């Protein structure tokens, strides 16, 4: 019907464009550029195929996708592949899939359809979303996946921050939870683990944090115009080669991207559309500020790539399939 | 319903602004910190070693430090300016080996400039620099101790293998303070591979310098006086037929009773702390660890039988409970019958009437036999009350690791079953009244001060912060009586021949402990002795000397204290010139 927001589409295209450009120097292996190019074609075709759906059908599979995502997060710990100390993928040869992507896209719908009703603010405000979040994060910490669990916990927070808003009770709850859990884990933490966490907060320990400390020096190489990885550190490769006058251009597009995500989130009148589009823009922005925070030596290392820049077999498709569902619920904001 | 979304839009806006601000910091404010000389020069990052602190005593005599170890290594076998090197090095030839080998280790400060002019910056001749802990004035290991590299178990705690972990009694207590922050730097490397500019990214902390209460003068005297005791230990064991057993086991402590500072602490057989430190793998140190003896343990802090030294506390508890007045009457007979067996005295004839002052002086055992025989069952529990009150049961507060001193009570024997005949052997110190010379040195310091129970501490100042001493007072109604009996021991008791003609009026008591092994005539040589009883213009001092199985505390331990006391107050010998 050509009633989308092309400004949001252009911002997506302009960053994936620099994505392949930055993948000219980062991951120069032509075998890698092929699997990324075919990932965009499937990422754009899937989002094109998702447009052949209605919003009611989308929210009709909220609990099915949520319940199916739990079946995958419980099955990934059995017949999964361990890539970096954790089984969190399904690779049967030419296939590449992660059960954490369906968990995020499934929990966003499930917690939007459910929280459309009244949340009992006194005690049970943090009951239904807590009952729908712990099974997800619990099956992620048993991988283990700390980066993916933080995106989930931040997305659920955004949904509750739009509907619940227990500001007085919420902040006091976090201050208590942030003091009792460290007081319990630190005594039971091993010296191998205690030093590990202390090295995460302060990155000045070379044998593990040398490359991550080198990132802070690598970025500041060029101004006004060997890294550990090309995935978890796309920005460092890009920030170093393009100086500072470029860095603002990337931060600009990502700033404008998260703006139209929140802007279109306001144009939707229905509550579940407010929740779903806020939890998506929150889940996407949280990855950016964390990924660039790790690169800029501010946020602790979590192991999360940067959208629209990272090399992803299924991550690019999943993020594009996520953007398609955003354009779906926007054109369906009026009709029932 | 919408205002909360404006906040997230504002939050992610300022978050990307802070990221834009942090980036601008590194890009603009720090570009001089990441200059590349307008060429494709890569950047290497190397950590900076941590200069460990310097251990030194009061008055500034360094006892431990680390510096550079300069070595000459060469590969290939090129002449260079060989005619000048051979007379300088004294090797007269270049041993042609395939692998890199070292020539003239420990290059002195005068040879280094001359070598540097002949180094010529060539590929074969260079000067590798190394860090190693250097003890300019080495002090007895069991007290001072050694240094090893980071163990595999310790590496996981976040310590680099180039770090030095001190298992030393003194260097472990100071290890958290001595250790410096291992800094990190990054240097611009040219295409040729040369150093161009250094960049400090973590400034190294050079550790902290600890000032000890030890005196290097009294420390040499203590370790020295341990050896002439061997000549006296072998002499005493000769009269028993036992072998010469020339091993010099024992220790000695000499501290200040007022300020609680320890001024001389040594053990034997001590070792050389420079052994474990400088050399990569010294084989002689490996034999020290597998030693059948105990060359690493400090015998000043290990529990041993105190014997006649503990009887000074038995008299204290006897006077504070009210069992005897300071002017009681007991005849020091040669033999006493407890009721089951005869309790033997150290002598064999009648000594005469004695008081508490006369009992400590002549070290009479038959005194404490008759005095405890009044209430043998209740005093033993009350004995340990005052004993732990004087500083014999609890810890001394030393920074070096210390062992537990066991004091016997009725409750302890139940968990170990009690017989009344044990009290008399416990009153003198036979009944497993295990104590340490450090605790024993403190028991004399309390009575010499007359109430104050100062805490022992090797450290006088960490960094620049003067460590203040912690005191504690004990309830003592009659202190002078114990003080007179201690000088009456020097004036008229056992120490009559050594310290009677001594200039400084000294008080003390000798000690011999029937060893539990065989009781075959070789006892534990003990003697305690504190400073000027009378107000002579001399600083106070307490000295205690112990020797394992040395025997004859009057013959072995008493002269050892006379030596250390002579070194402290500067007592001249046969120096008529």
């Amino acid at each position: 019907w050509l009633a989308y927001d092309w400004g949001l589409v252009f911002l997506v295209a302009a960053i994936v464009a620099l994505g392949f450009v930055n993948l000219g120097s980062a991951a120069p292996d032509p075998v890698l550029l092929y699997r990324q190019s075919v990932a965009l074609g499937l990422g754009l075709l899937l989002a094109f195929l998702l447009q052949f759906l209605s919003r009611r059908r989308l929210f009709g599979l909220a609990y099915p996708l949520y319940g199916a995502s739990l079946l995958l997060l419980a099955l990934v710990l059995v017949v999964g592949r361990e890539i970096n100390g954790a089984r969190a993928w399904f690779v049967l040869g030419p296939l590449q899939f992660q059960p954490l992507e369906l968990a995020k896209l499934g929990l966003l719908l499930a917690l939007a359809k459910a929280l459309e009703g009244r949340p009992i603010a006194r005690v049970w405000d943090y009951a239904l979303p807590a009952l729908l979040t712990l099974p997800v994060v619990g099956l992620l910490l048993l991988q283990p996946d700390l980066g993916g669990a933080l995106v989930v916990l931040f997305g659920v927070f955004v949904v509750v921050f739009v509907r619940g808003l227990p500001w007085r009770h919420l902040l006091v709850g976090l201050f208590a939870l942030a003091l009792l859990v460290p007081t319990a884990v630190w005594p039971n933490l091993k010296p191998y683990q205690r030093e590990r966490v202390l090295i995460v907060l302060d990155p000045y320990r070379d044998p593990l944090g040398q490359g991550f400390q080198v990132i802070q020096s690598t970025i500041a190489i060029g101004s006004g115009g060997i890294p550990f990885r090309h995935t978890d550190f796309v920005f460092s490769v890009w920030a170093e080669e393009w100086g500072f006058v470029g860095v603002v251009g990337l931060l600009g597009l990502y700033g404008l991207l998260l703006a139209r995500l929140f802007a279109l989130a306001l144009a939707c009148p229905r509550l579940s559309d407010r929740l779903f589009l806020s939890g998506f823009a929150g889940m996407l922005g949280f990855q950016v500020v964390v990924n660039l925070g790790v690169a800029l030596g501010v946020m602790p290392v979590t192991g999360l790539t940067l959208p629209l820049f990272s090399y992803g077999g299924s991550s690019l498709i999943a993020t594009l399939a996520g953007l398609g569902l955003v354009l779906l619920v926007h054109r369906d904001r009026y009709q029932d | 319903g919408t205002g909360r979304i404006h906040a997230l839009a504002l939050f992610f806006a300022l978050a990307l602004f802070l990221l834009g601000l942090r980036a601008w910091q590194l890009q603009v404010l720090e570009y001089e910190r990441y200059a590349l000389r307008s060429q494709g020069n890569y950047l290497k990052t190397e950590d900076i070693p941590a200069p460990r602190g310097k251990i030194l005593d009061r008055k500034g005599r360094v006892l431990a430090q680390d510096r550079l170890v300069v070595d000459l290594v060469y590969t290939g076998g090129e002449v260079a300016f060989k005619e000048r090197l051979l007379p300088l090095l004294g090797l007269e030839d270049l041993p042609q080996v395939t692998e890199p080998t070292v020539l003239k280790a420990g290059v002195p400060e005068a040879l280094r400039p001359t070598l540097e002019e002949l180094t010529a910056g060539q590929k074969n001749l260079y000067l590798r620099e190394r860090i190693e802990r250097y003890y300019p004035n080495p002090i007895s290991g069991p007290v001072m101790g050694y240094v090893l590299r980071a163990n595999a178990a310790q590496v996981k705690q976040g310590y680099s293998p180039e770090e030095e972990v001190g298992q030393a009694g003194l260097e472990a207590a100071l290890e958290p303070y001595l250790r410096g922050k291992r800094g990190v730097r990054a240097v611009e490397v040219n295409v040729r591979g040369e150093r161009l500019r250094e960049t400090v990214l973590e400034e190294p902390t050079p550790g902290q310098d600890v000032v000890l209460t030890l005196d290097l003068a009294l420390q040499r005297a203590a370790e020295k006086a341990l050896e002439e005791a061997l000549a006296d230990i072998n002499a005493g064991r000769r009269l028993n037929g036992l072998p010469e057993e020339k091993q010099v086991k024992g220790a000695i402590v000499a501290l200040d009773p007022t300020t609680g500072e320890v001024l001389a602490m040594a053990s034997a057989p001590s070792f050389d702390p420079n052994l474990f430190a400088k050399r990569p793998v010294p084989e002689e140190a490996k034999a020290l660890l597998e030693d059948k003896n105990l060359p690493l343990l400090n015998r000043a802090v290990q529990p041993y039988t105190p014997g006649s030294t503990f009887k000074l506390a038995t008299s204290y508890a006897l006077l504070e409970e009210g069992y005897v007045t300071p002017a009681t009457t007991y005849r020091c007979s040669p033999y006493i019958v407890f009721g089951g067996q005869v309790r033997r005295n150290w002598a064999s004839r009648d000594m005469g009437p004695m008081t508490v002052r006369e009992a400590i002086a002549w070290s009479c055992n038959t005194w404490y036999y008759q005095a405890v025989a009044q209430d043998p069952l209740g005093f033993v529990d009350r004995l340990a009350r005052r004993a732990r009150l004087l500083g014999l049961g609890e810890a001394t507060g030393l920074e070096v690791a210390e062992k537990t001193g066991l004091l016997p009570t009725r409750a302890w024997k139940r968990e170990a079953p009690w017989y009344p005949g044990e009290t008399l052997s416990v009153a003198i110190g036979q009944g497993a009244v295990l104590a340490t010379p450090a605790q024993i040195a403190r028991m004399l310091a309390t009575i010499a001060t007359g109430g104050n129970k100062p805490a022992l501490h090797l450290v006088k100042a960490i960094g620049g912060v003067p460590v203040q001493p912690r005191w504690e007072k004990v309830p003592g109604r009659y202190w002078k009586v114990l003080q007179e009996g201690l000088r009456k021991t020097v004036s008229e008791g056992t120490a009559r021949f050594v310290l009677g003609e001594f200039p400084v009026p000294t008080g003390g008591k000798t000690g011999t402990a029937e060893t539990p092994g065989k009781r075959r005539g070789l006892e534990h040589a003990w003697y305690m002795g504190y400073g000027p009883t009378d107000g002579s213009p001399y600083p106070p001092l307490v000295v205690v000397a112990f020797f394992e199985n040395g025997g004859e505390g009057s013959r072995v331990a008493l002269p050892a204290v006379r030596k250390v006391m002579a070194a402290y107050w500067g007592i001249k010998g046969s120096l008529e010139v």
